[PDB]
């Protein structure tokens, strides 16, 4: 009873110390701001490798996802009589079911698992402790511009993932199956999408962008400075982000 | 201190997140009918078209074999006379059925209905019209 | 007088690292700190800088106290240290010219015609005046240390500390960093310490040597008094002696076949 | 810190490390045009950041038709010019 | 590089608004209103945001149906556009439906201002009275 | 402009052709020769503990979150049609048509696919692949060949638990959260297609998904840079190339046998 | 003698080349040392002897037969008599350290299990790691990882041991152990050791024929003592370890003006 | 730290701690598990549907829950809606009227 | 390595028990001749019936090459054998919008044709007799 | 070197081969339009010939007007065509079905049959 | 080899996967006139007795009297058709797919006997008035 | 690689060159020359490794297990050359 329970508490304290260090490091980077003209060349540098470098994975997979949902949606509407209504299941599925859920998993591969690499490699070659030593805080130079590079670029990349896969019905329905463009676009006009499907999708993509950035900027900072520890933290960044996007999806869909 | 400082900040961040999780998951009567039709649990009861509450359960009397249902009415409208009537009407033309309280010209907690009408039956609508 | 530390007993977990050590360097002299590989040597410089916090003792620095200061008054005194690392401590996003000019671009008191002059002639001391437009990934292992050496003298400090210099280089590169260190103390007048364990190369320009054994201090002689010193422990570390206090064999059982 | 002029030479007083070069930089084109000698007798110490402004006074002086001499210079400029190998911008001895 | 990442992030910033005009101008209707009351006895399917109609065109919505606390009659708050201010007392109100299972809308067949009341209204039709009057 | 921009564009075409041909030669030499089952059969159990059963944390923690969200969003779509008893037709079909083995290959490439690149590439940085190359059989048949067949028999064997938990996650949201009857909710799945269209076609979809994922994982770890800066660069390169090899393959695979 | 003879090897990879016309011999029973500066090809030089790479027009032999003329089976049965180690540690990490030394004698199934256990306990006793045969290689030291590969180096009785830069950044406590086992190796068994370390006072005390490699050419053909009296400037730069000499020592820079 | 390792162990555990018979004329579109209602509220279903080999009439075997055992002889089945112990029969039955022949009496 | 075969056998058992959840819980637990005039919406593999119970399926739907009348074939299992010759075949649907099925009402063995037929009715020509 | 230039134009040619592969306004006058909105299919015989722009309303008489469009190829239509608003089944698609029993830019058609709602027809057939 | 051998494998592997991206690609004409169409479109099913015999290529309008005309597509298995056969526009069910009912002519022929469709809004005008 | 073992009494007549792979007829059959043997002769040899010495160390121990005594005569010099390399203790190779 007691010999197997004493080792259970050893992993229960280290979980609270790991999750407690992610809140203490973030609270030190969310303090009273300096002059914003200094971080203006530092913001466009950290927005290039996160926003622009994760643009090809969003757009190319956007036309591939939207054509599958248009093709598979035509199978379940053949048994029904709503074959002309391809405005649903190509747009409404990419707004609440897919969209911010599936593209956040693809954001954790190109810009999520590479964000913990460029901050984890600096812990091994002692670039963080050398930059700290001279005159500057390390938590406000390599983490704070990288925190705003994920909470802003991912809601701006989610609408690109929506607006690319939403004209797959112009390819699958129109000029392939023969669905009328007036019977496809106007079926999407009459659907009530202003509050439940437009701004509720935008709130869901904002809080998803904070959870991916908080884990990606912590696994590279809290790591053993060696080649095996960076690659171990790079693997655990995708697992902790996939269980946080899908984990906070059942809770967030109850407030529809 | 650092070892004893990262424990209290970890149990306070999880307690604030579980408190944010609990906020993220957010008088009865009786009526004895002859036929209920297609009413189910949590079915709306209305008067004049506007809803005032819902029903709780739909049970059966073990002796007289008549369907007796329980409803609920909020405290905003209390002055209802005891000569009211109950009509079985559906929403629209073929939608889900509701209960229309046809009030007449004191109802406390635990009273029964008086003028109960039977539900619509499609088998007599083609029988009385033919024969 | 003393400037580094009086008595530090830093332990990390259950394994002890330091057990009542005492270091004493002069002002403007080369101090040799020899030690075996595996003992606390990188974490010894972290206690003087302020990255980690010790548990017992005091760390004093010019009439002050290092573990008793806050975030303020520590950031302002830390500009006089300018430590150098074994690996590449310079960044990879910027080039070599922006790497040396980075610790002097936090104050920016010198304007743009004055900015290009004080960094270009500073690279002429280490010899990297022509390598001012290259990439740090294209540099070698010895040129990365000379790029951080010109970066360490950008603010004119008073106590430079190295982290095992020329530990795995050829003797051509090993002769460069020895002559560059000794010419910075004979002309500028800045104290710089070497913590490397290269006995025929650290004990060439040193003035005070310290031998590290059993997480303590066993010898505090100079560069001449330690060679003619009867001791089986400090002669084991010197001039490559295999057998001695180190038994060079793991303790085992009965050595029988079954 | 003072940069007074006799009429043919100027005198440099005080320190020059990195930050007291700001009032001298804004008027560094008027205090060279009538100069045949530079004096640094009443100084304490010179470093690399202060020596850059001393190099930024000879580069615009020799193009008018007159050169400049140095008198009363401590050894601190001489032990620092050999570290960065300044052949002719700083006059030795 | 400085002049390389600054060019590509400008295409990233215009794609944010290019994805914005492809949602608001395409999939939505995003690009000084007085209040009138009306009393019925069978509103039918009169829910919130019901399109007010006179001649088939939409002239406004409704806010919320409210039951009278005294005579137990349903009341609906009407909000018509400011462009139409020439409606007399003679104009009646008939609750109609746009099709078989269409949406129950309000059809409209001195001049009323804010605070005016109307007298002659017509409620919706119930299925029980229509088949009862046809057989009897 | 007309020649200088062409000299570097075509040079990348030769480099991406030499890179694409190296992955074909690595898998061909790892599967032919002497297929014995005496030295590689204990190695098959060793390479299945860190790939197959180690990937169980993304099956129990997940699955119940993708199964309930397909029943919660499915119940809101099935409103105003009186088709709430057909919720099992929405759950049991979507897990075998669009979801299921498609999203499980993305989770396998980020958990087992990312760890496979960080295993061979970590060994070749400390010169462990070149050590056994001059004292025994070359490591293409020793440490690559059991790792290839481990991920092949794992992803079809892991997607059958993903489609069983998500159906069980859809049964939890159906009869215990919305209150529909269990007699007609399961009988709606009894009339759905579960032969020749849904159960066979999802198995062959996961077989071809278990080849293109592990091919990039064994190539970026074998062909990499021995420095530490190229290990993490090739680790994040595996997830991006496998996501285009699964979602890009799903478009040309759903055109066949689905209409 | 004449075990490799390395005649006319270049091994040009791309726009840069590693060697041009190096040609050195290796006698039998002696220890050959090939020293040189960092940056140039030193790890890739030992791969030419084993056969993992192929030169341009080289003549690398192994006792008469030609290594580019070898097949996949002829490249084997002579690689088993080399047993070249590495600097970063040529030992595995999935198993313990007892099975790490017994790796190249277990796939060769000719020794029974009572005779297998006695062979490893004699190999690890010669290097001083027999009492620590029940650990994981992740918690090993920097000098102890090279001693675990030395016990595996003599497991198949080789003829040419290649030391890929030993004790390059090690403690002189651990450097004295590695310099003693190699010097006592040729005094009892007679195996040629090829050391490519650049640490001059340790590589010359145990060698008999040193070959200084400078500017991809063998500029020294003397013994371990004859190179100290050589008046060549490229030779008297690496052995003594001076700052200036034939190298420009700063950079091939340009104009001193226009940057100030 | 030993007392705070054995009490947080159980704190993590506390963080998780009878058949009737009937026959009809034309049953129409009747299928399996069809519910029978006592005036609307569900009480049971059907289990077996066969036809007679002599007269070929589709008989319906239905099941009622054992809480209701007061069923008179005048109980009639109408397609299932109900207007007798285990193993008894039901005689007065009205079947489902298909929509193909009720219009024939309306046209002619 | 003793714990490796235990966890692999757990993974092999979890892959077999989960296959039963998509098989046991899911849907993986003589030929006659006739002709009609109007079919409606039938196709191949249709659940033919004698009033609500299933007996077989439809192989294909063909048409005559002379009169152009559609011919319908269906399979009936050998458990139900004795059917009279005046068993008319009518075309009905499952409710309102369900799949249509042949609802026959009561010895026609293999190779025999059902003579009497009753074709389906489209909604365009019944209103011509309903109103006029 | 010359073989690399030949495939450099071949990667561009393989990319380019994959990349290669008059209304006039009318006016109408109705009393009730029913479920009529923009982009409604106008027709003469079922085949669509145009659509509508918007539905306007005068603020004094309250008469809704339809701004429908006719293509230039259809030019033989007179002003005597009966614009009968027929519904397309039960979906409420009140499409403009004009029936000819010359309409150019800026003409109001006299014969306009309004869409009769179903709430007074039950008050007429029963009463 | 390092450079020569790794080129021929790359073009052979690209000639097998890109060739699989091209293999995913899943009559005599009659003529008739009309009055009302309804809800017909391209690939509309033409049928005898209820079973489909072909499709519809296109549908246009004759710009003389403004009468619609469609193009038919019948297979060669059925040829013995008279001029008595009419063509009515019906639907498959309540509001299903609009199809063409066909209750010896060759390619390039016409049918005069046809019956137009009826809109239920015009039926509501006749049943009321 | 002749590997001839002949029982001429208590001499064992050990001849042949064994390194790693020809120890199978000698290890599977070793219960015939341990019971009455005192001297072991190693004169007609050329070279011996640690693989052949591993079987030799397990045979001096086996003849000392019944335990008359084991003495060695006519032994080559290569056996004691690597004995100081492997750090061999006493009472396992009697040379005197
Ligand atoms: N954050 C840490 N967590 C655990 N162990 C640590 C940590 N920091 C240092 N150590 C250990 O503390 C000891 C002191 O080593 P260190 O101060 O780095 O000197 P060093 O060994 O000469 N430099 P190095 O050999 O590169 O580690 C080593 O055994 C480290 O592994
Ligand atoms: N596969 C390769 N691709 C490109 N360059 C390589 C490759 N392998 C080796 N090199 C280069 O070839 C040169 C020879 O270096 P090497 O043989 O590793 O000896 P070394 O420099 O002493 N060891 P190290 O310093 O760790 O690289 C170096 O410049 C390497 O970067
Ligand atoms: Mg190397």
């Amino acid at each position: 009873l007691l010999n197997a329970l004493a080792s259970l508490g050893h992993k229960g304290i280290k979980t609270l110390r790991t999750f407690g260090r992610a809140g203490l490091m973030l609270f030190n980077a969310l303090v009273g701001k300096p002059e914003f003209r200094k971080h203006a060349p530092l913001l466009v540098r950290q927005l290039y490798n996160v926003g622009v470098l994760s643009m090809l994975i969003i757009v190319v997979s956007g036309v591939f996802i939207g054509m599958v949902l248009g093709l598979q949606g035509y199978l379940v509407l053949t048994t029904y009589s709503a074959e002309t209504s391809l405005g649903m299941l190509v747009a409404l599925s990419l707004l609440r079911e897919l969209g911010p859920v599936v593209a956040a998993l693809l954001f954790a591969g190109r810009a999520g698992s590479a964000l913990t690499a460029e901050i984890g490699l600096m812990r091994a070659t002692e670039q963080l402790s050398s930059m700290e030593m001279m005159a500057v805080d390390p938590l406000r130079r390599v983490i704070s511009p990288r925190f705003w590079a994920g909470v802003i670029s991912l809601p701006l990349l989610t609408v690109i993932f929506v607006a690319v896969g939403i004209w797959g019905g112009s390819l699958v329905g129109v000029s392939w199956k023969g669905i009328d463009s007036g019977f496809f676009w106007s079926a999407m006009q009459n659907a009530v999408d202003w509050r439940m499907d437009l701004v509720n999708c935008l709130i869901k993509s904002v809080v998803f962008a904070i959870t991916v950035t908080w884990i990606s900027l912590f696994n590279g900072y809290d790591a053993i400075p060696t080649s095996a520890g960076i690659s171990r933290a790079t693997t655990r960044t995708v697992v902790h982000s996939s269980l946080a996007v899908l984990g906070l999806d059942f809770v967030l869909t109850a407030l529809m | 201190q650092t070892k004893k400082n990262e424990i209290w900040v970890g149990i306070f961040l999880l307690a604030a997140l579980l408190a944010a999780l609990f906020v993220c998951l957010k008088y009865t009567l009786y009526a004895t009918f002859d036929n209920i039709g297609g009413l189910k649990a949590r079915s709306p009861v209305s008067i004049g078209g506007v809803v005032v509450g819902r029903v709780a359960d739909i049970t059966l009397d073990p002796k007289t074999y008549l369907p007796r249902v329980t409803l609920e009415i909020e405290q905003r409208y209390n002055h209802i006379p005891d000569t009211s009537s109950l009509s079985i009407r559906t929403s629209g033309l073929l939608g889900e059925q509701y209960l229309a309280l046809n009030v007449g010209f004191i109802l406390k907690d635990g009273d029964t209905i008086q003028d109960t009408k039977s539900a619509m039956v499609l088998e007599d609508l083609i029988g009385q019209f033919l024969y | 007088n003393l400037v580094d530390m009086r008595d530090v007993s830093f332990t990390r977990g259950n394994r002890c690292i330091f057990d009542n050590i005492s270091l004493t360097v002069p002002r403007g002299k080369i101090t040799a700190i020899m030690g075996p590989s595996g003992i606390g040597k990188t974490t010894l410089l972290r206690l003087i800088g302020g990255q980690i916090a010790p548990d017992h003792g005091e760390i004093l620095f010019d009439g002050e106290n290092i573990p008793a200061m806050s975030r303020s008054r520590l950031y302002t005194v830390r500009k006089r240290m300018s430590m150098l690392f074994q690996s590449g401590a310079l960044f990879t996003d910027m080039n070599v010219f922006d790497n040396v000019a980075y610790p002097l671009r936090e104050h920016t008191q010198l304007p743009a015609p004055l900015l290009h002059s004080t960094v270009m002639m500073k690279l002429e001391a280490v010899g990297l005046r022509g390598a001012a437009k290259l990439m740090p990934s294209e540099l070698s292992g010895g040129m990365a240390r000379r790029a951080a050496l010109a970066r360490a003298i950008a603010l004119e400090p008073d106590l430079i500390m190295f982290d095992e210099p020329f530990v795995g280089q050829d003797p051509i590169t090993m002769g460069v960093l020895v002559k560059l260190i000794s010419e910075l103390n004979s002309a500028l007048g800045v104290t710089c310490v070497v913590v490397s364990h290269d006995v025929p190369e650290v004990l060439s320009i040193a003035d005070h040597a310290w031998i590290l054994a059993d997480k303590k201090i066993v010898a505090h002689g100079s560069a001449q008094a330690l060679q003619a010193n009867p001791d089986p422990r400090v002669r084991q570390f010197l001039d490559g002696i295999a057998d001695g206090p180190v038994p060079f064999r793991y303790p085992a059982g009965d050595y029988h076949a079954d | 810190l003072s940069w007074m002029q006799t009429g043919d030479t100027l005198a440099l007083s005080g320190e020059l490390d990195q930050d007291v070069l700001l009032p001298l930089w804004e008027m560094r084109e008027e205090a060279v045009k009538g100069i045949t000698c530079i004096d640094l007798s009443r100084v304490s110490r010179v470093d690399t950041g202060g020596l850059a402004l001393l190099l930024h006074l000879i580069d615009l002086a020799k193009k008018q038709g007159n050169n400049v001499t140095l008198q009363g210079v401590n050894d601190k400029v001489y032990t620092l010019a050999k570290l960065y190998n300044l052949p002719a911008d700083v006059l030795p001895r």
